[PDB]
C-alpha cells in the first residue's frame, strides 16, 4: 500500500524532451529520496539521479548531469524526471524508486511500475484487434485454443487482460514483434476446456494508452 | 569511506 | 565509479538444486568503521520492476524466503539460492551503494532445467474482419513446451514459406517452467485467396515426428 505510480508510455522525437511523473502515495512524501533508474532493451539497470523530496535537492549521474532535470511537487506528492536532447539510445523503461530505505525502523524498497519511452520520428498508431477463433468441436484431448491478434500499433506497449481480469490461468500474452512496416503486433492466447466454449464468454481487453485506444473483443468459435 | 550522499535513504548505522 | 561484474551471465539448474550467482565490485565496499558491506541483491522478473532480496550483502529483506542467502565481503560477493523453485526464474542483479554514482551489475539470468515436454499446436485462420482491410494474418501457436528451441515451418498448398513469417516466445513459466511460441504468417488478401491449404509444421525435441496443423480457406 505504499505505491509509486508513473505516467503512461510516450513516444518522443530525436532531440526532443520527455517528462515522466511519479506519484508517490501511502507515506510521508517529504521523508525519503526518490531515484530514477532506467533500463534499455536487454540491458542493465542504470541509475540516473535522486531527489530529496523535502529539500528539493538533487544529485545526477555524471552521464546525465547536463541533460536530466528532476523535480518534485510536495502538494501533489509527485516527483518528475525530464530528459532533454533525446537520442534513440534513450529508448528504455524509466523507473522511479524509493531505493533501499534502510532504517532500524524497517528497511523497505519500493519501485514504480516503469514508463516506456521510445525515441522515434514515427507516428502514434492504435492497434486493430482480431479474434483468434477456437473450434467448438469435441476432440480426443478436450482443450481448445482461442485469442486475439493485436496488430499495427506504435509505440510499445499494449496491455492485455481477459474478462476484466477474471481469466488469468492458461493465458499467454506474447512479446510484440516489430513488423517490416515499422508497426508492432502481438497475440494473446489462452487454453480452455472445449466444454466452456459454447457457454463461457471470452473477451480480451486491449489498452494502448499512447493512442488512448481501448478495445474489448468477444472471441467466439 | 562511503559517500553518504550516494543514496540518502541509507542510514548506515541501522 | 564502482563497476559491478557478475558471473555467470546465465545459469540453468534443475528444480530443487542451488543457483550460485557471483558479483565483484571494482573497489572495496566494506566500511571498516561499521563492518558493513554496501551491497544489495535484486531479483527482476519479466514485465516487472526489480525487487529487493538482500542488503548489507547478507541481510534478508522482510518477506524473502530463506533459500535466498547472500555472502562475501570486501569485493567478492555471492547470491546463493539454496533450492531453486519454479517461480525463482528471473534476472538477478547485485548493486553497490558505497559510492556515487549508484551502479548495478549486468544481471544473471536464472532459468530452470526440466524434462522435455512436447508443445500443443493450434492454427488460426485470419478473421474475415481483417481481410476486409486487405491483409491476412495466419497464426500458429505452440503451447507450454520445453526445451525452448522449436522449428515452425509454414507450408501453403504444400509450398515451404520463407521470409513471410514472424515468431515470438514467452519467458519461462513460473509454474511449470515451459515456454509457449507464436508464429504469424502475413499475406496480402490477394496472396491469401490464391491458395487453399494453410499449414504450420512443428518440429521439436518432444515430438518424435513433427506435428502439422492445417486448414482449408
Amino acid at each position: 500500500q505504499v505505491q509509486l505510480v508513473q505516467s503512461g508510455a510516450e513516444v518522443k522525437k530525436p532531440g526532443a524532451s520527455v517528462k515522466v511523473s511519479c506519484k508517490a502515495s501511502g507515506y510521508t512524501f517529504t521523508s525519503y529520496a526518490i531515484h530514477w533508474v532506467r533500463q534499455a532493451p536487454g540491458q542493465r539497470l542504470e541509475w540516473m539521479g535522486w531527489i530529496k523530496a523535502g529539500n528539493g535537492n538533487t544529485r545526477y549521474s555524471q552521464k546525465f548531469q547536463d541533460r536530466v532535470t528532476i523535480t518534485r511537487d510536495t502538494s501533489a506528492s509527485t516527483a518528475y524526471m525530464e530528459l532533454s536532447s533525446l537520442r534513440s539510445e534513450d529508448t528504455a523503461v524509466y523507473y522511479c524508486a524509493l531505493l533501499t530505505v534502510i532504517r532500524q525502523d524497517d528497511t523497505f524498497d519500493i519501485w514504480g511500475q516503469g514508463t516506456m519511452v521510445t525515441v522515434s520520428s514515427a507516428s502514434t498508431k492504435g492497434p486493430s484487434v482480431f479474434p483468434l477463433a477456437p473450434s467448438s468441436k469435441s476432440t480426443s484431448g478436450g482443450t481448445a485454443a482461442l485469442g486475439c491478434l493485436v496488430k499495427d500499433y506504435f509505440p510499445e506497449p499494449v496491455t492485455v487482460s481477459w474478462n476484466s481480469g477474471a481469466l488469468t490461468s492458461g493465458v499467454h500474452t506474447f512479446p510484440a514483434v516489430l513488423q517490416s512496416s515499422g508497426l508492432y503486433s502481438l497475440s494473446s492466447v489462452v487454453t480452455v476446456p472445449s466444454s466452456s466454449l459454447g457457454t463461457q464468454t471470452y473477451i480480451c481487453n486491449v489498452n494502448h494508452k499512447p493512442s488512448n485506444t481501448k478495445v474489448d473483443k468477444k472471441v467466439e468459435p | 569511506n562511503p559517500d553518504p550522499n550516494a543514496n540518502p535513504n541509507v542510514d548506515p548505522n541501522a | 565509479d564502482i563497476v559491478m561484474t557478475q558471473s555467470p551471465d546465465s545459469l540453468a539448474v534443475s528444480l530443487g538444486e542451488r543457483a550460485t550467482i557471483n558479483c565483484k565490485s571494482s573497489q572495496n565496499i566494506l566500511y571498516s568503521s561499521n563492518n558493513k558491506n554496501y551491497l544489495a541483491w535484486y531479483q527482476q522478473k519479466p514485465g516487472q520492476a526489480p525487487k529487493l532480496l538482500i542488503y548489507w550483502a547478507s541481510t534478508r529483506e522482510s518477506g524473502v524466503p530463506d533459500r535466498f542467502s547472500g555472502s562475501g565481503s570486501g569485493t567478492d560477493f555471492t547470491l546463493t539460492i539454496s533450492s531453486l523453485q519454479a517461480e525463482d526464474v528471473a534476472v538477478y542483479y547485485c548493486h553497490q551503494y558505497y559510492s556515487s554514482p549508484l551502479t548495478f551489475g549486468g544481471g544473471t539470468k536464472v532459468e530452470i532445467k526440466r524434462t522435455v515436454a512436447a508443445p500443443s499446436v493450434f492454427i488460426f485462420p485470419p478473421s474475415d474482419e481483417q481481410l476486409k482491410s486487405g491483409t491476412a494474418s495466419v497464426v500458429c501457436l505452440l503451447n507450454n513446451f520445453y526445451p525452448r528451441e522449436a522449428k515452425v515451418q509454414w507450408k501453403v498448398d504444400n509450398a515451404l514459406q520463407s521470409g513471410n513469417s514472424q515468431e515470438s516466445v514467452t519467458e519461462q513459466d513460473s509454474k511449470d517452467s515451459t515456454y509457449s511460441l507464436s508464429s504469424t504468417l502475413t499475406l496480402s488478401k490477394a496472396d491469401y485467396e490464391k491458395h487453399k491449404v494453410y499449414a504450420c509444421e512443428v518440429t521439436h525435441q518432444g515430438l518424435s515426428s513433427p506435428v502439422t496443423k492445417s486448414f482449408n480457406r
